[PDB]
RNA sequence: GACCGAUAGUGAACCAGUACCGUGAGGGAAAGGUGAAAAGCACCCCGGAAGGGGAGUGAAAGAGAUCCUGAAACCGUGUGCCUACAAGUAGUCAGAGCCCGUUAACGGGUGAUGGCGUGCCUUUUGUAGAAUGAACCGGCGAGUUACGAUCUCGUGCAAGGUU
RNA sequence: UAUCCUUGGGAGUCAGACUGCGAGUGAUAAUCCGUAGUCGAAAGGGAAACAGCCCAGACCGCCAGCUAAGGUCCCAAAG
RNA sequence: AACAGUGGUAGGAGAGCGUUCUAAGGGCUGUGAAGCCAGACCGGAAGGACUGGUGGAGCGCUUAGAAGUGAGAAUGCCGGU
């Protein structure tokens, strides 16, 4: 701003006995090198909801997916080797062509680091499902064992 | 149709004008005869860059003496050399000394 | 005294009418000189219509 | 839609002669008859008018004292410059110029008004060599 | 962000110049005197679209009065007969067939001379 | 040669021409009848005193558009006023084919 | 990084606390872009040279050294219409004649004649002013953020609400 | 005839001008108060030009008609 | 539909047009993008398309969000003439 900019401290020039208009500073905010009004400042956007208010809007997401049959639900994830196209393989076997969110119970190593690379998929465990991750992918696979936890959690 | 032009010739607009009016359209003899017979700065120049054209259309495009005529003849500004003069009482003035381009392109009657 | 306002370009053009040049007196080669000037030498050798001197 | 007029016309020529007739009543009808509203195709930016001839000019009347006492005055720019003439010099030595000014300061000013001051031909006496126009005499209706 | 705020200018300051053209002198080259003078152009058609109504009017019975003063009558005459003579709605600029058919606008003056008398 | 009467307004019509009035909420094609008819002219010559008894002229129609805009703008020196806004009045074009006296 | 992109961002994207100013403390700039690759124009002609016209390289030479793009002010060359009897905030409405032919539309350019018509902003009871301000063009340039107070609207819960 | 009250949210304005009508002054030679209007914030028509006088309140288009103040010999429409 | 209304400074209220960035979908470009130039096209305004030339590699549409958000005047600052 004005008084952050190096310089200034003085009249420029006496500007007298020609007429010329009365500057204050070199630094002024019209001049051509001069400080800026207003503008940006650092700050933190970031507020809080009502705890009731989360609860609502979790369950409506979740609902909104069983309400069109995009959640599926299979027995248990188990992948011996931490090979990517062991998960490729086994999302053709479903009918998963755009990005889907897999949910499990606790946390499994080889699932997260075989379904890491491609594209469109995500890992998360039961604590960390929130309504962006789920409103953003289309076809949510949760194991059995996390379905029991989220129910037991809500 | 041949042209010659000469770029950034330290004499100023609005001087070499007055020659270029006077062989606006006329016959290359009559037009040289014209050129060597005015006393002024710009004469030399114009002559000069008409006899380049004049060689330009006898040799690269294989035409003809003793019938061309000067097609276009202009004069256009260019660069600014900014010069200062002191003044009386500590005061400076601002002194241009400007540039011109010349252009003439003759032609086959 | 200065100028009260600027001057249009018609105005300008309109002064410049007439400030310009006029065409020199042509006249015959002297002894093949090169289109001399009227009661002067030939280009060429100082010719007058054939007359050389100089 | 209606329809103007662009030199598709015809002029012809009357003679009034001015042997009795005021000089304002005669005037206002003549600049009428010159301006050309006596004629249906009346065109305000075009010169639709006649020619109008003016003989006896100098047997014109005027009523009162007026003859000895209204003055011409004209102006020369010059400092302490202001002509002055009678009525009864101007109608003994100038006929016609008095019918002139009288006329002409009933018509429209611009190019168009001068350009119609014209058709206008006044003459002193009882003779005019307007012949082979074939002048058709025309009385004062007004 | 910053808004560096080009390309917008001169899309809008373009459109008030081409309206100008046709202007005498600087007036359809420098931006200021031409909007100035395409706004004063403005209600100068404004004023002018309604003094044409009252314009023509004026024509239509400067001819009228003419055209009746050649059967004898005069304009505020023959208008009183045709206004009493019936009603025959004829508005001046239909009336000014005087110009084109002379004769039909007699016999309308006749029957007006009929009925005035 | 007939002196009609339509739009608010008067206009004269000889069979064959076309003429642009007032919007007639007729669709385009089908065929319209003036019923004021003031003046007839052309040999015999006919005049109704408030219009002439049993005359119409018939006419088709085949386009309705709008003219070209007109933009009306308006301000107030010194006192900060300005309006702008835009008009293309509507019309309709008609052609006669029987004057029908 | 819902930060800037060469008048912005450090004064400083470039030999910058440099050039320059002052005895001294001290003040303090302007200035980025050939091409993928120098393949940076052998050779011929005019010219004292600079600068041009051919030939050649290259996709482009109208990319040839301040070299991507190249607006406005300002300066010129050619041409269709008008102009030497005319009084002018020069525009708008009506309108002959002449020249053209479009995003085909009750088309385009010019314009003799007729009517009307005392620029823009600021301030004042009131301005055509002989009250202030602007030579012209281009860029930059003025109601925000933090914390409190009160009111309207929306959502969750409700004699409870909420970290 | 459709305006009025209460509560709550925002304002701007703070000792204007002229012309009629009734009282008191300088010296009824610029003033004072009460009352009404217009301009301020209002274009159009008439007073030759003329914020305050007379008629009258502009959403836009039309080459339609009737009138107000004021007018009808020519400028300039109408006896 | 039928009635009624639409001059306006300081001010109060409402509805909208444009510029840069971010999030998803949908899709245009070397068969020529942004920018610049010209035109007799379209909306009630702010404004938006369509053809042709130049340009030589990046841009836009629909729904939301955030603002260094729109210039004719400060004897404004810088540059060019």
């Amino acid at each position: 701003n004005r008084s952050e900019v190096r310089g200034g401290g003085r009249k420029p020039w006496r500007q007298k006995g020609t007429g010329r208009a009365r500057q204050g500073s070199i630094r002024s905010p019209q001049w051509r090198g001069g400080g800026v009004v207003f503008g940006p400042t650092p700050r933190s956007y970031s507020y809080k909801l009502p705890k009731k208010v989360r609860r609502l809007a979790i369950k409506s997401v979740l609902s909104s997916k069983v309400i069109d049959n995009n959640i599926i639900v299979l027995e248990d994830l188990t992948l011996d080797t931490a090979k990517t196209k062991e998960m490729a393989a086994i999302l053709k076997g479903l009918s998963v062509e755009k990005k889907a969110l897999i949910v499990t119970a606790d946390a499994n190593e080889a699932v997260a680091l075989s379904a890491r690379n491609i594209p469109g998929v995500t890992v998360v465990e039961a604590n960390g499902i929130n309504v962006l991750d789920v409103v953003n992918h289309e076809k949510l696979l949760i194991t059995k064992a996390a379905v029991e936890k989220v129910e037991e959690v809500l | 149709q041949a042209k010659a032009v000469a770029r950034t010739v330290r004499i100023a607009p609005r001087k070499a004008r007055l020659v270029m009016d006077l062989i606006r359209g006329k016959q290359v003899g009559e037009a040289v005869s014209i050129l060597n017979l005015t006393p002024r700065a710009a004469s030399p120049i114009i002559e000069k860059v008409l006899k380049s054209a004049i060689a330009n259309a006898e040799h690269n495009y294989e035409m003809d003496a003793n019938n061309l005529v000067i097609s276009q003849a202009f004069v256009d500004e260019g660069p600014t050399l900014k010069r200062f003069r002191p003044r009386a009482m500590g005061r400076a003035s601002q002194i241009n000394k400007r540039t011109s381009h010349i252009t003439i392109v003759v032609s086959e009657k | 005294a200065v100028p009260f306002r600027r001057t249009s370009k018609m105005k300008k053009r309109l002064r410049r009418t007439h400030f310009k040049l006029n065409v020199p007196g042509m006249t015959e080669c002297p002894s093949c000189g090169e289109m001399k000037l009227s009661h002067r030498v030939c280009k060429a050798c100082g010719s007058y219509n054939g007359k050389d001197i100089n | 839609t209606p329809m103007a007029n662009a030199s598709t016309i015809e002029r012809k020529w009357l003679v009034v002669d001015a042997a009795g007739k005021t000089l304002g009543r005669l005037s206002s009808e003549v600049a009428a008859i010159l301006r050309g509203k006596h004629k249906p195709t009346y065109t305000p930016h075009v010169d639709t008018g006649d020619h109008v001839i003016i003989i006896n000019a100098e047997k014109i009347e005027l009523t009162g004292k007026k003859l000895t006492d209204k003055i011409y005055y004209r102006h020369t720019q010059h400092p302490g410059g202001l002509k002055s003439r009678t009525a009864l010099e101007m109608r003994t030595n100038y006929p016609e110029k008095m019918l002139e000014l009288a006329i002409k300061g009933m018509l429209p000013k611009g190019s168009l008004g001068r350009q119609m001051f014209k058709k206008l031909n006044v003459y002193r006496g009882s003779e005019h060599p307007h012949e082979a126009q074939k002048p058709e005499v025309y009385e004062l209706r007004g | 962000p910053r808004v560096k705020g080009g390309t917008v200018t001169r899309k809008r300051r373009k459109k008030v110049l081409k309206l100008a053209k046709g202007y005498f002198g600087s007036k359809h080259t420098l931006y200021k005197v031409a909007n100035q003078q395409v706004m004063k152009s403005g209600n100068y058609a404004f004023r002018d679209r309604r003094q044409k109504k009252r314009d023509f009017r004026k024509l239509w019975i400067t001819r009228i009065n003419a055209a009746a003063r050649m059967n004898g009558l005069s304009y505020s005459r023959l208008m009183h007969g045709l206004k009493l003579s019936g009603i025959e709605v004829n508005r001046k600029m239909l009336a000014d067939l005087a110009v084109n058919d002379l004769t039909a606008f007699n016999q309308l003056a006749d029957a007006a001379k009929a009925q005035l008398n | 040669y007939a002196i009609i009467k339509t739009g608010g307004k008067q206009i004269k019509v000889e069979e064959g021409q076309t003429v642009y009035i007032e919007k007639l909420a007729a669709e385009a094609g089908e065929t319209v009848t003036f019923e004021d008819v003031l003046f007839v002219g052309g040999d015999n010559v006919k005049v109704g005193n408030p219009t002439v008894e049993g005359a119409t002229v018939t006419a088709k129609v085949e386009k309705q558009g709008r003219a070209k805009k007109i933009t009306v703008f308006r301000y107030k020196p010194k006192k900060n006023v300005h309006k702008k806004q835009g008009h293309r009045q509507p019309y309709t074009k008609v052609t006669i084919e029987k004057i029908n006296a």
